[PDB]
């Protein structure tokens, strides 16, 4: 997260670290047993760690959680990143208690403008490289469709939105991703992709959540 | 075109911190970079092991 804010311990105890012997994405817990990350952070013997600020010590409010289940989007398309979405199960299920929580998913899709939260462990620089240890937060309005696609011309499919500022200073970066965007407390983004961290004219993009509201209820139902 | 082996690690679009290894010709030897989960290019190993094995001596 460039251009944030400590966010404060576990002031946002629905998001996870995915740890693969390091951090490597962020995801977003939907239910004692569900994670929903970005189909790209797919990766095996996934670790998810729920009740986490300083990703780099034990603070003794962590839970260490294996992934049993790891299911891409049947449709993601690795070249478009359309459909960037992927379901976690827990092998375990995770207790929940105040500083480790579940987001409700949307039940109709945020309309430009909207004011949301943005939360990771990414890098913290526009240029150059900075990892902080504690969760850093992010507010940041969605923008319409049509900046959108101006900003990324043949890019912007009917499954992803963008975020941010377009002067530049504010949005996601390298070790965001698969983390949240919560609007009016409902999961409404997945961190995906971009165009370099918090550059002019370049907004974060996000996957669009409340277009897989079904498909999420279905396959975590089914698994 | 040219060898993949000698083109700069590529971190892609995507946004996560993936670490991942790239052949650096300058220094002869196999290197970790952050990879953005997307869009590979070829310079993108999983381990020095396959890194060394594909680009070693470029
Ligand atoms: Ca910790």
């Amino acid at each position: 997260i460039v251009g944030g804010y400590t966010c404060g311990a576990n002031t946002v105890p629905y998001q996870v670290s995915l740890n693969s012997g390091y951090h490597f994405c962020g995801g977003s817990l939907i239910n004692s047993q569900w994670v929903v990350s970005a189909a790209h952070c797919y990766k095996s013997g996934i670790q998810v760690r729920l009740g986490e600020d300083n990703i780099n010590v034990v603070e003794g409010n962590e839970q260490f959680i294996s992934a049993s289940k790891s299911i891409v989007h049947p449709s993601y398309n690795s070249n478009t990143l359309n459909n960037d979405i992927m379901l976690i199960k827990l092998k375990s299920a995770a207790s929940l208690n105040s500083r480790v929580a579940s987001i409700s998913l949307p039940t109709s899709c945020a309309s430009a403008g909207t004011q949301c939260l943005i939360s990771g462990w990414g890098n913290t620089k526009s240029s150059g490289t900075s990892y902080p240890d504690v969760l850093k937060c992010l507010k940041a309005p969605i923008l319409s469709d049509s900046s959108c696609k101006s900003a990324y011309p043949g890019q912007i499919t009917s499954n992803m939105f963008c975020a941010g500022y377009l002067e530049g200073g504010k949005d996601s970066c390298q070790g965001d991703s698969g983390g949240p965007v919560v609007c009016s407390g409902k999961l409404q983004g997945i961190v995906s992709w971009g165009s370099g961290c918090a550059q002019k004219n370049k907004p974060g993009v996000y996957t669009k959540v409340c277009n897989y509201v079904s498909w999420i209820k279905q396959t975590i139902a089914s698994n | 075109r040219p060898d993949f082996c000698l083109e700069p690690p590529y971190t892609g679009p995507c946004v996560a911190r993936i670490i991942r290894y790239f052949y650096n010709a300058k220094a002869g030897l196999c290197q970790t970079f952050v990879y953005g989960g997307c869009r590979a290019k070829r310079n993108n190993f999983k381990s020095a092991e396959d890194c060394l094995r594909t680009c070693g001596g470029a």
